C-alpha cells in the first residue's frame, strides 16, 4: 500500500516537502521513486533511490531537488526548493520494474499521488 | 588502506591457480635398462632410437600403450643391425610380450614438478585430483568455522595469525618430504586462505562509502588480474616447483611487517522466485568458471602466452559490465553473455585444421562471455537486496562454490578418458540452458 502526503499552493515558488510511505515489505527488497503527471504529457520522471544509496536524477531538475531515505519512519522523502512558475502537476510514488524496459518506464505499483500547484 | 588490500588479493590470486605450474605432467615413456649401452655402440639414429624402442601405439591408444608398457627385448648383449633391431629379431612386431612399466621412466623437461618426483602416472593418475579436493575441502569447512573465532578473541588477533599460519605453511610445504605431508598442509592452508581474503573484502567495503562500492570493486578486480599477470612472469625464470613455491610464499612473511531477517524471502510468493533463480544461477557460472581454466591449463602447447592473453581481457568485461547500466535492462546482458560461453564451447569441439590462431580468440570471447554475467550478479544484488540478508548470502553462495569446486575437479579430470570432447558438452549444455530461466525473472502484468 502506497500512500502520498504533503502539497500544497505555494505563493512564489518557495520550498515544500513531500513524503511517501510505505508497508514494510516494499520498503526493504525492491527500489522506489517519484513520477510527474506533467499535464499535456503523458508522464515524466524525477528520481529514483535503491537499497546501496546511489541516486539518479532528472536533466531539468538537477541541482534543484534531493531525495533522502529514512529508515526508522520506513518512508521516503523528496525536498524541493526555489521552484519556478512551471511546476504544476501530480506527483506519484511508484515501484519502477528493473529487468525488462530501461530499469524506469514499467510501473507496478502507485497510490494516485497528490497535487501542488504554484 | 586501498594498497594492504590490493596486495592481499593479488597474493591470494595464485592459491586457487598455481596448480598449472607447479603440478604439470610432461612426455614420458618407459625405460628399459641396457639400451644405453646399444646407443652408445650404436648412434646412427638418437632420435630414431625411441621410434626404434617406444612400441607403436594406435589412435587413442596412447595413454596407455607407449606411456604404461615397454618391450621384453633383451637389448644388452645382443647383436643388432644398428638399422632395425626388431625387424631382424622377429617378422612381426605386434606379437612379442608385454609387462607394466618399471624403473619410473623418462620425462622429458628441463624442470621439475610433482608429477615428475612422486611418479604420479599411470595406475596412480588419479591421485592429481586430490591436490584440488583437498584444497576445496578445507575452503568448505573453513567457512562455518570462521565465525566461532571472530568471538571470545577479538576481531584483530585473527588476521595475523591466519597470515603466520598461511606463510608458515607455505614454508613448510616447500620443503615437504613425502606426498601425504604436502596434503596435510594443503588442507591446513586451505582455512586461513579464504579465512583471511574475506576480512580484507569486509574491510574495503566498510571503510569506503556507499558512492564508491563500484569502483572499489573495479579495484579490486584490477587487483586481481594484476597479481594473476605477475605470476605468469616468476614461473618464467624459475622452472623448479620448490624455487617458485618459495619465492610466492616468501613476500607474505615479508610484507607482514521492522528488520531484514533472511525467514522473510520465503513467505511472500514473489520472493521466493528471484532468490531462487539467483542462487542457481551464481552455482552456474562458479562452475563454469572453475571448469574452464583448468581444462585450459591441461591442452595447451604454449602455455605462458595463452595464459597472459586470456588473462588480459577481463578489463574491457568489466568496462562493458559498469557501461550497460542506467542504458539497457537488466537481463538482456545477462542473457546475452549467458549464451555467449555456450556457442564458443560448442564450436570449440569442431575445428581440427584451425589451431594457433582461432583457439585464443575463441578463448578469449568465452572468458569475456563468462566474466561479463558474473559482475552482473554482483550489481543486482547491490542493488536489490539489504544488508543482513545479503551479509549471509555472500556465506550461503561461498558454500555453495566451495562445494561445487569439491565436485568439479573429478569430473573434469577423470571424464576426459572415455573422450576428449565429453567435458566441453556439459558446459554448453549449463550454459545455454542457464540462458533460458532469466527469462523468468520478469514480473507478470507489468503495465506501462
Amino acid at each position: 500500500q502506497l500512500q502520498e502526503s504533503g502539497g500544497g499552493l505555494v505563493q512564489a515558488g518557495g520550498s515544500l516537502r513531500l513524503s511517501c510511505a510505505a508497508s514494510g515489505t516494499i520498503f526493504y527488497y525492491e527500489i522506489m521513486g517519484w513520477y510527474r503527471q506533467a499535464p499535456g504529457k503523458e508522464r515524466e520522471f524525477v528520481a529514483t533511490i535503491d537499497q546501496g544509496g546511489i541516486t539518479n536524477y532528472a536533466d531539468s531538475v538537477k541541482g534543484r531537488f534531493t531525495i533522502s531515505r529514512d529508515n526508522a519512519k520506513n518512508t521516503v522523502y523528496l525536498q524541493m526548493n526555489s521552484l519556478k512558475p512551471e511546476d504544476t502537476a501530480v506527483y506519484y510514488c511508484a515501484v519502477p520494474d528493473v529487468f525488462v524496459g530501461r530499469g524506469w518506464d514499467y510501473l507496478i505499483y502507485w497510490g494516485q499521488g497528490t497535487q501542488v500547484t504554484v | 588502506a586501498f594498497l594492504i588490500l590490493c596486495l592481499l588479493s593479488a597474493a591470494f590470486a595464485p592459491i586457487c591457480v598455481g596448480i598449472v605450474f607447479l603440478g604439470f605432467t610432461p612426455d614420458h615413456h618407459c625405460q628399459s635398462p641396457g639400451v644405453a649401452e646399444l646407443s652408445q655402440r650404436c648412434g646412427w639414429s638418437p632420435a630414431e632410437e625411441l621410434n626404434y624402442t617406444v612400441p607403436g601405439l594406435g589412435p587413442a591408444g596412447e595413454a596407455f600403450l607407449g606411456q604404461c608398457r615397454r618391450y621384453e627385448v633383451d637389448w644388452n648383449q645382443s647383436a643388432l643391425s644398428c638399422v632395425d633391431p626388431l625387424a631382424s629379431l622377429a617378422t612381426n612386431r605386434s606379437h612379442l610380450p608385454l609387462g607394466p612399466c618399471q624403473d619410473g621412466w623418462v620425462y622429458d623437461t628441463p624442470g621439475s614438478s610433482i608429477v615428475t618426483e612422486f611418479n604420479l602416472v599411470c595406475a596412480d593418475s588419479w591421485k592429481l585430483d586430490l591436490f584440488q579436493s583437498c584444497l576445496n575441502a578445507g575452503f568448505l569447512f573453513g567457512s562455518l568455522g570462521v565465525g566461532y573465532f571472530a568471538d571470545r578473541f577479538g576481531r584483530k588477533l585473527c588476521l595475523l595469525g591466519t597470515v603466520l599460519v598461511n606463510a608458515v605453511s607455505g614454508v613448510l610445504m616447500a620443503f615437504s618430504p613425502n606426498y601425504m605431508s604436502m596434503l596435510l598442509f594443503r588442507l591446513l592452508q586451505g582455512l586461513v586462505s579464504k579465512g583471511n581474503w574475506m576480512a580484507g573484502y569486509t574491510l574495503i567495503t566498510e571503510f569506503v562509502g556507499s558512492g564508491s562500492r563500484r569502483t572499489v570493486a573495479i579495484m579490486y578486480q584490477m587487483a586481481f588480474t594484476v597479481g594473476l599477470v605477475a605470476l605468469t612472469g616468476l614461473a618464467y625464470a624459475l622452472p623448479h616447483w620448490r624455487w617458485l613455491q618459495l619465492a610466492v610464499s616468501l613476500p607474505t612473511f615479508l610484507f607482514l611487517l521492522l528488520s531484514p531477517s533472511f525467514a522473510d524471502l520465503f513467505r511472500t510468493p514473489r520472493l521466493r522466485k528471484r532468490t531462487f533463480i539467483l542462487m542457481y544461477l551464481w552455482f552456474t557460472d562458479s562452475v563454469l568458471y572453475q571448469g574452464l581454466i583448468l581444462h585450459m591449463g591441461a591442452t595447451s602447447g604454449n602455455l605462458y602466452l595463452d595464459f597472459l592473453y586470456s588473462a588480459l581481457v577481463e578489463i574491457p568485461g568489466a568496462f562493458i559490465a559498469l557501461i550497460t547500466i542506467d542504458r539497457v535492462g537488466r537481463i538482456y546482458p545477462m542473457a546475452m553473455s549467458n549464451l555467449l560461453a555456450g556457442a564458443a564451447c560448442l564450436v570449440m569441439i569442431f575445428i581440427s585444421p584451425d589451431l594457433h590462431w582461432l583457439n585464443i580468440i575463441i578463448m578469449c570471447v568465452g572468458r569475456m562471455g563468462i566474466t561479463i554475467a558474473i559482475q552482473m550478479i554482483c550489481l543486482v544484488n547491490a542493488e536489490l537486496y539489504p544488508t543482513f540478508v545479503r551479509n549471509l548470502g555472500v556465506m550461503v553462495c561461498s558454500s555453495l562454490c566451495d562445494i561445487g569446486g569439491i565436485i568439479t575437479p573429478f569430473i573434469v579430470f577423470r571424464l576426459r578418458e572415455v573422450w576428449q570432447a565429453l567435458p566441453l558438452i556439459l558446459f554448453a549444455v549449463l550454459g545455454l540452458l542457464a540462458a533460458g530461466v532469466t527469462l523468468l525473472l520478469p514480473e507478470t502484468k507489468g503495465v506501462a
